[PDB]
């Protein structure tokens, strides 16, 4: 989703603790990876809408 | 995207500065514009559908025949498409009036703009005409203090397009 | 208002999967409020039956 | 600043700055003369706040300015100080703007990779950004020197 | 989802015969009422807006509570959740007129809605009062040979949800 | 069937049906009683249209029926046998519905996998359902022997 | 159309068309001169339609033309009918396509942001629509007129 | 509110609030007093506010209150002052929490549907909340009625 | 996309007329023929297979190359990809034989391949030979009379691609 | 999550009431400890990992079979899971004391803990003496006052668990 | 899943315990079978097809009813998805017997196995039943030795269905 590796200071733990305990599957995952803030600032902000 | 203090800050940042009494006239010429700024933003917020309105009737009066058939905003799918950019074009040029700089404008939407109407075939001179009747809308509902400030995003806005 | 936690089985109708598919097939998960209303919607249509529907929070 | 957060809180979603954040704006330009007096304050001073801050770090840590120290010689211990006047210049461009956004962008992100690549002791970081932190806010009046504290706390923070 | 001609061909195919003089008889009895079905399908659609106008109208009329402070229907989101869920139900009860089957009821209806309603709390007596109220202004549209088999899948639609 | 997809595609977009789709299915409802008179007549005449398509396609594939063949012996050509009668009944099905549907549900989904796994030559599948297919339509008349003969078309495609 | 629709279904699906496909295109194309009849009826008495619709919108929704309405005028009522003319041509190709999809491609997809931004009451759209269903069914006979009543009610429930 | 939204924002990057969210909570709540007198103003003046916007709704506007308008009659006249009311009470909830959550929550998301439900011109809506802003920003001080009337602002907006 | 019908209606709408006497002889001609349409469409359905089997076959008997060790088609996996597209030419053929109108076979086939198959190394003139070997085949089956309609779309693919 | 100001506004628009004294009341107490409740929050976000090391330092210390071999927060994964729930506690304690309501605690904390640590076998008590841990730091850190309202949302973490 | 190898590991670090006698001889043991697990799993693969034909013949010539109408394997869907379930089970067996361990049985396999086939209607003895066809032609051919360890596994499964 962010087309490299992140570190772990920008990494999102809430979303990976929900994952490892089963409450949320792979698809909500990716789902709060691209609602972050860190995917609006990358691939939003510096971008046309097209 | 950079606002005023933004560009500011870039400007001494890039040679290793501290702020100096130029940097601190250019913020204070910002936060005295402020006020200005968030009024003119509020009023255009309460009446950017009527700023669309009334933009768009007067570029289909002066060009009858874009609305025409055989025109590029004939048909309730191209008329839609022309109003929502009219909607865009009007709601970045008060996120750069409330910034106080154009750099939105040049990331967020004139970034390969002629592009994109060059293969849509969406003829860019009028275009620039439906921006220069929001402009004159825009200017008597925010009176002239916010007018003028608000004609410069409009005019880089007309002029990254044409 | 707030999440439901949904518990559904999605069958497959259109063709058999060689991959073992069970995690797409019996499922419970946590569906925000404003999203329950698509989410049923496509369970429905993909054919799958609900099995169950509660309210965690909220 | 303040107001690009604003703005690209409100593109995100399509839409104009809601009441809220214009009032948001309205505090934060309505102070502007304040920050201006306190990051001019902060810059009149730049050159004691450093040497004071380069006293305190390097009597608190002598290991580091001895012999086999990361700032041991006037060229390190150079660099240790033009680093001190990095992170001071980067507070007053937060003070100013309203917000950490310039210290954690020009000076935060990737800070623990760059120091882990320059082998900088980190904990000497963050007590030499305490002694910046303890030297400001005793040149400015109580109620900057919350302020101004509030940005090196998040700079200390940052570091850790 | 299956209509009435696969509700057939499901009860034969179980079965592992060919087609009987009564499995003919029962296609023969949905090819004749298909030309009414298609004629209620086409003015319950026409009129889809106009009903679920009429409908809730007299569901808030007669519960005044429901959209009032405290009710359930009282928000403009409530609100449009209600009408919305009123205009779900007339659509696939068409569906399910024109099909001359109850298992798009059941399918794509029914398959969750029960516990959904009970989580929330949502009055599900008011909400067969909502389905009887577009029964009776549906009926008055459709005529009475299309109104008599639109109750069955109406009145199906709110057994399942009692 | 054709009522049964056009309510799908109609509830793919949460819509009421166009007017195409209800002439879709007006066209439908009113040819029910020649589907009906199609089916009836496949259906009394089973027993010859199945002893007569094993009949040729034995005689075009002796291999199926040689020592070593899928089909060799009784019992093995008696299940040939009664997959052709399978898959007449689901032709005759699909007839009524007005769509190659139940077909799909009920031997054409899964049916490679299926012929795989029971060492059944597809080839020799498609070369029955053509046989079935020829015979079927030697009784029928042409009108409805061309819509029958789409149906033994699809399962054809279907099996190859 | 019906066959751009059927193509684009089995395209979809990446697939040749079905037996059912094929036959409802068969359907269409048997109706076509009935269909290019109704069209060429509607055609000849287009100024009728609109004058008549026009009359009986005015009556029964007089505050279009009132002061204030957006009817108001000579020139707002001319694109009024303007409007009109529109939407029975729009029904017109309907008509001999046997499907809406080219009135969706014309006029239905955006009409409300369009009727929006031009003070367009839309329930006014809809009883104009209606107005010219009764007035374009009346020249017409019953098995015709069902199906261009189709199309207005299609039109009318876009525009609702 | 203003509080809610620094904290959900703060809690979507897992983070603490920065200095300037804990900026924007201290203007906010500096400010709260005058909120507080602002809108208990509005409130015991609220019978004013109402009769004397509908008057001046009803003057602009007369075709709602014509026969034949959606607000024909003591009874939906009476139900348009009741809205008129619901959106004064949510007004002063708006001032008090600082932002438009209140308002955006109870009475603007699905007001479109609802309001095409109910068949209440939106333009209608438009002008009475413009009538309601002139009414309510009559009776208040200068920066109170400013304030005022940015929320009543964001409603218009909303509305249309 | 288009078809003859939604193609005379598109020239008509651009120029924002009602149909005319041209434009009904036009649809009556597209409906005479619509009949022969379906009938040659059913025979390609019916005979997919066979004809990509026995084009494929004609192909790489005039060609050996192609499928010889580092021929194009030589691998198991490009031998396959080889055939699929075939298969795809003849299904997209037959959408156009069916639609009356080559505009599918622009939008949907020929824009963009020469591209695709310049990135990927296949070579053009053999595919078009493959086209060839596929008309060559298909007029056998479908007959005279609708090998002309389908040898037009066949060779509107052969001249796109060349 | 909702506030003390939007607990009030809900409370008031379920009842459909306009503000009365009462409200003004609560709503003139919330806003008089505001500033103390920023700087608390403040405070706090200084010294978070600070008052997380002394925190787990005294949870480990008096019971340090949790983090030797056979404990729940024996490996780095586990012990870094622990300190990562203490550091969750501590900031929703501080997000819950800025809102003056315990209602963020709920929906984004407290429900589903307590089964989560049941099913995974960690020790409820042993994370109740670090919550209280965390509790007594932040009071020593905060000041009187900030310690009285920061004990609240402690003490409702604490009593969410059991 | 998990391996015999990070059984023995897991059990000694949840005692902080280096390897002793006992647990080298259990490693021993592992490493002397695991050259007779890759044969039998080579065999396995390499028959895999065969496995499933044979098993699958005596499972519906034990129980023809099950792919006769009306039996939860007639249709070609049914058979289809009945004769991937075998395989999935012989390939995961294929999985644990090298791996010396049910773990990933049960955390690939039988995790809400049972519920699915309730919900979807499959007759969980004949699936079991299956699985000990399996069982007796695998034994077959992997031989004496690995066919009591690929039984273990088997065993697994079939009680972890019933
Ligand atoms: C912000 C809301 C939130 C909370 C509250 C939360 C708690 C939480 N802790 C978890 C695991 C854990 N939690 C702990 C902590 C315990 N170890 C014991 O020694 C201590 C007494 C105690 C902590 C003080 C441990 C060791 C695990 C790992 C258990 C495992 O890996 O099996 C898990 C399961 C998945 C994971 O590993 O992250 C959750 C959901 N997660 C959230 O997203
Ligand atoms: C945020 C910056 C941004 C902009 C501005 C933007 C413009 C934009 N305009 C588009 C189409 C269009 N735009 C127009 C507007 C023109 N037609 C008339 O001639 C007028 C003179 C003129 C408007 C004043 C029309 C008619 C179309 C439809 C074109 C088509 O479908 O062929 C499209 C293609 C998607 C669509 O159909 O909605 C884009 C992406 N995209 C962006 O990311
Ligand atoms: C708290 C948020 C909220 C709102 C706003 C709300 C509005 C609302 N107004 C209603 C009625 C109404 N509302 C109006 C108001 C319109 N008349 C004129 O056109 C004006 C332009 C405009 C008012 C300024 C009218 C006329 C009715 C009566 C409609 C009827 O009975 O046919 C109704 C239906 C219930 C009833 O009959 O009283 C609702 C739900 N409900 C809510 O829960
Ligand atoms: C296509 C089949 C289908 C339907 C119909 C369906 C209905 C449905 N209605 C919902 C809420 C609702 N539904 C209603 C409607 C009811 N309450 C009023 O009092 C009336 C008496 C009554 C309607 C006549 C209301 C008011 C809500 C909002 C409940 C809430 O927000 O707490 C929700 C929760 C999610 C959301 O609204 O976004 C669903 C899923 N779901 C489906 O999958
Ligand atoms: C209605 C959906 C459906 C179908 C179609 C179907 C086919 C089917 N045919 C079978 C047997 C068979 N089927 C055939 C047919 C082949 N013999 C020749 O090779 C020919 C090419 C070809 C027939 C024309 C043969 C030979 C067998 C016996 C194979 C064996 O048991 O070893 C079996 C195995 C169980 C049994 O003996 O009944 C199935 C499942 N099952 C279904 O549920
Ligand atoms: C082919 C698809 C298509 C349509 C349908 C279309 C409609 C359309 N009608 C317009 C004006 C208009 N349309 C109307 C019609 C309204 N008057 C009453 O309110 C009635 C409720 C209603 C008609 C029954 C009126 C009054 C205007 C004038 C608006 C103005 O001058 O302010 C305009 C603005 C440009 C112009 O004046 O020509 C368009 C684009 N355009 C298209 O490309
Ligand atoms: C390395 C990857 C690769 C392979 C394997 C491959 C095989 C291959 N075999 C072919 C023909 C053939 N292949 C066979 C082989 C069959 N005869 C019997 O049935 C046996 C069951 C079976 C062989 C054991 C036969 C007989 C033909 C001739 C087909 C014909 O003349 O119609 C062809 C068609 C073109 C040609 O003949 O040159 C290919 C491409 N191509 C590749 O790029
Ligand atoms: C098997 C995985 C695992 C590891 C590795 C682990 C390490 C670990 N080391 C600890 C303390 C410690 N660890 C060290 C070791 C450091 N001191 C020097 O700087 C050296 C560079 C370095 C060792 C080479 C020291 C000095 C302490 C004591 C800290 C204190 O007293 O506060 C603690 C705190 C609790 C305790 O002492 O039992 C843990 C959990 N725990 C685990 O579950
Ligand atoms: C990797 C572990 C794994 C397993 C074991 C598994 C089982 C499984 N079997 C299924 C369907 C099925 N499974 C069977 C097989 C059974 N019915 C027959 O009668 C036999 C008695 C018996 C097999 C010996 C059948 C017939 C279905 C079709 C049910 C239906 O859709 O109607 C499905 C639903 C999805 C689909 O239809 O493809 C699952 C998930 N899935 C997994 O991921």
């Amino acid at each position: 989703v962010f087309e490299r590796d992140v570190p772990d200071y920008q990494r999102l733990s809430y979303p990976e603790s929900r994952l490892k305990n089963g409450e949320i599957s792979m698809r909500e995952f990716i789902r709060q990876l691209a609602e972050s803030d860190l995917y609006r600032k990358q691939f939003y902000e510096p971008y046309p809408n097209t | 995207m950079q606002d005023a203090i933004t560009s500011v800050i870039n400007t001494y940042d890039v040679q290793g500065k501290y702020f100096d009494t130029s940097a601190f006239d250019k913020l204070k010429a910002y936060y005295a514009t402020g006020e200005l700024r968030v009024r003119a933003a509020g009023t255009i917020s309460a009446n950017a559908a009527t700023i669309i309105k009334e933009a768009s009737a007067k570029l289909f009066s002066n060009q009858p025949d874009l609305v025409r058939p055989g025109g590029n905003a004939y048909t309730t799918r191209r008329y839609a498409a022309c109003v929502r950019d009219m909607d865009y074009f009007l709601r970045y040029a008060t996120y750069a009036m409330l910034a106080g700089d154009t750099s939105i404008l040049d990331e967020r939407v004139l970034n390969g703009l002629k592009e994109t109407y060059n293969s849509l075939g969406v003829p860019i001179s009028s275009t620039v005409q439906g921006i220069q009747a929001m402009k004159e809308v825009t200017g008597s509902l925010v009176g002239s203090g916010a007018a003028k400030e608000m004609g410069v995003y409009f005019d880089y806005l007309s002029s990254g397009l044409s | 208002t707030r999440l439901f936690k949904v518990t559904a089985l999605i069958p497959s109708y259109k063709k058999v999967r060689g991959g073992r598919e069970l995690q797409n097939t019996y499922f419970t998960k946590l569906v925000e409020y404003d999203r329950w209303f698509a989410e049923q919607q496509r369970i429905q249509k993909q054919g799958g039956k609900i099995l169950s529907v509660k309210m965690v929070a909220g | 600043s303040v107001v690009t957060k604003a703005i690209v809180s409100a593109d995100a979603e399509a839409r104009y700055l809601s009441p809220g954040e214009l009032d948001r704006i309205r505090g934060f330009v309505s102070s502007g003369e304040r920050r201006l007096r306190v990051a001019q304050t902060l810059t009149e001073s730049r050159e004691r706040i450093i040497k004071q801050a380069g006293d305190q770090l390097f009597q608190k840590r002598p290991d580091l300015v001895s012999p086999g120290g990361n700032a041991y010689g006037a060229e390190r211990t150079a660099s240790c100080l033009r680093d001190l006047d990095y992170y001071l210049r980067l507070v007053t461009f937060g003070i100013v703007a309203g917000d950490v956004t310039p210290i954690e962008e020009i000076g935060v992100i990737g800070v623990k990779e760059m120091y882990r690549n320059l082998e900088v002791p980190l904990p000497g970081m963050v007590e030499a950004v305490k002694a910046m932190k303890s030297v400001a806010t005793g040149l400015l009046s109580g109620d900057d020197s919350a302020e101004v504290g509030y940005y090196f706390d998040y700079l200390a923070g940052a570091l850790a």
